[PDB]
């Protein structure tokens, strides 16, 4: 069980890490975050009080290094860091835990949902999507836009995620027009699977992570990402047996773990009514399905 | 975007265009089987490509054996309109090529897009106005060729015949269309004013009468009457 300390609390912030938050009052003597898992990327992320836009925060895995959080006056903002001295490191974590200034990763042991979220998101893709390298972790925010939507305007600080587009002539073979628009698996299996991602596990690990990008910070682009990949498998007549079974569990538990409150600004009308009622894969995904018709009729 | 009345005079400028109709490429009579079952059978179609500003029809011919063994050929007929049109732009030399092709129905949008990959720069947009072109089986000498069609072909007419000669693209479409519209409205008294007159013949090599300006006046004012009596008899003003 790993820790990521705080220096301090100097303004007012709710905190999340993965799928819990909470509150922390200006000046709070709040020395961070104990007891997180080992064994899955973590994400720990941050609105102010006064920011109406702007929820930012860090992916990080604590194999990769000792991280503490300390607020920047000058950028206004709460940065994550790497700490060298592993003594020094040992030193701070024990002297927190001691004072007890530090609130415990609240995990229930019967509950497997981060895992279930973050299955197949590894660290060293996020930092592919994510550049820049002279960090362990990355940082995200709700403004951040992507390489396809600076397409359609700062390049450093991107989201690096693979361009899908149904209309280009990467999708389209010539002579199969027809066939490769109206059934999406050449494009899927051979230019995407084999080609550029090279196994679904890749492959999910994107859309896990675009998915939890559009839910914790309001990022429209991974929000678009995400259902552009939900769509090319559902577009797809020929899928293994195995990726549609894994994407119905992936789905279900993305929509149960959705905000009800954000629920109309993270779910798009039209891509899940074309998947579960029209697609080639509308009698594919039941657990999806279920809880979709259950919580979210409306949309439907 | 979309083309509409406001920016109806875009169709007679210097920028390469094409209307491209796919109403009349898969065309079908219904009829009873011995077991008393519906069933249809094709019969030839065309797609119907303009160039608004000169006239110039591109009428590709659809034999029924490109139905052969297909299935959804109403989707299918979208896809092979899309596939000859590509097919059109690429075999025009460049500087011919059309900048814009407006489809005259919503659904041609997508599969034309898909087969104009390669030309990124040719717009493909869709319409607000309501286009006769459906009515174009009803040129005799238009239906003549795709009924006799025994394979596919392409073939070449101006739909304005020579009136270019004395009336600008403007007027000349706002014929073409008026004639159309009266020929899909009753396209019997249509065709009975265009030839109830026997000394005004067309040409061998024309597709309307040989109509003098005065008598073009006559035409259309009497095709204006016929749209406007049968909308008010249809609902009742
Ligand atoms: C020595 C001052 C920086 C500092 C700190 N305040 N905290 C909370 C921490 O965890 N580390 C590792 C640190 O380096
Ligand atoms: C797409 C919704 C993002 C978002 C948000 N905008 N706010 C204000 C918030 O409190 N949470 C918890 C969020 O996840
Ligand atoms: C999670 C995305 C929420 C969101 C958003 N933040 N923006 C900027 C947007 O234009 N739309 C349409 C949205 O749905």
């Amino acid at each position: 069980m790993n820790t990521v300390p705080f220096t301090s609390a100097p303004i007012e912030v709710t905190i999340g890490i993965d799928q819990y938050s909470f509150n922390v009052k200006e000046n709070q003597p709040f020395h961070g975050i104990k007891d997180i898992p080992i064994g899955h990327v973590h994400v720990i992320h941050f609105q102010h009080a006064d920011n109406s836009s702007m929820r930012y925060g860090y992916w990080f895995d604590c194999r990769m290094g000792n991280f503490y959080i300390q607020y920047d006056p000058k950028d206004g903002l709460y940065k994550m860091m790497e700490e060298r001295d592993g003594a020094k490191f040992e030193n701070i974590v024990h002297n927190f835990k001691e004072r007890q200034m530090m609130v415990s990763y609240p995990k229930i042991d019967e509950d497997d949902t981060w895992y279930n979220l973050t299955e197949f998101v590894q660290m060293d893709k996020i930092r592919k999507i994510v550049r820049k390298d002279e960090n362990q972790f990355s940082y995200v925010d709700s403004s951040m836009t992507t390489v396809q939507e600076n397409e359609l305007s700062d390049p450093a600080h991107s989201l690096n995620y693979t361009v899908i587009n149904f209309k280009s002539r990467e999708a389209i073979r010539p002579g199969h027009e027809m066939e490769d628009f109206l059934d999406k698996s050449y494009y899927l299996n051979t230019v995407m699977l084999q080609g550029i991602f090279k196994n679904s596990s890749n492959y999910f690990g994107e859309l896990q992570f675009a998915f939890l990008n559009a839910m914790f910070f309001g990022n429209y682009g991974s929000s678009l990402q995400w259902h552009a990949m939900i769509e090319l498998i559902c577009s797809s007549a020929t899928v293994p047996k195995h990726m549609l079974d894994k994407l119905d569990e992936i789905l279900y538990y993305q929509i149960k773990t959705l905000p009800e409150q954000y629920s109309d600004i993270l779910l798009n009308e039209r891509v899940w009514n074309i998947c579960l009622y029209s697609s080639f894969q509308k009698n594919s995904l039941h657990n999806t399905e279920k809880i979709m018709e259950n919580k979210y009729p409306e949309l439907l | 975007g979309a083309m509409n009345s406001s920016n109806y005079a875009e169709l007679f400028n210097n920028d390469i265009k094409l209307f491209v109709d796919d109403t009349n490429v898969y065309r079908v009579t219904v009829h009873k089987t011995f077991e008393g079952n519906v069933a249809t059978k094709a019969i030839n179609g065309c797609i119907f490509t303009l160039n608004p500003k000169t006239g110039h029809l591109f009428l590709k011919i659809i034999h029924t054996s490109v139905w052969a063994g297909q299935k959804r050929l109403s989707q299918l007929a979208k896809w092979k309109t899309a596939e000859e049109v590509s097919a059109l732009v690429r075999s025009l030399p460049k500087e011919e090529q059309p900048k814009q092709i407006i489809v005259t129905r919503k659904a041609m949008l997508d599969p034309l897009e898909v087969h104009m990959l390669d030309f990124p720069n040719i717009a493909i947009r869709p319409t607000e106005l309501r286009l006769p072109f459906s009515a174009a089986m009803s040129i005799d000498k238009l239906s003549d060729v795709v009924m006799k069609a025994t394979e596919p072909q392409m073939v070449l007419f101006n739909i304005y015949d020579d009136w270019l000669d004395r009336i600008s693209s403007y007027t000349a479409f706002s014929r073409l269309t008026l004639l159309l519209r009266a020929l899909k409205t009753n396209e019997e008294s249509a065709k009975m004013i265009l030839l109830s007159d026997p000394t005004i013949t067309i040409k061998s090599y024309h597709l309307w009468p040989s109509f003098t300006d005065e008598q073009w006046i006559t035409i259309e004012s009497q095709m204006r009457d016929l749209i406007l009596t049968e909308y008010g008899r249809k609902y009742n003003v």
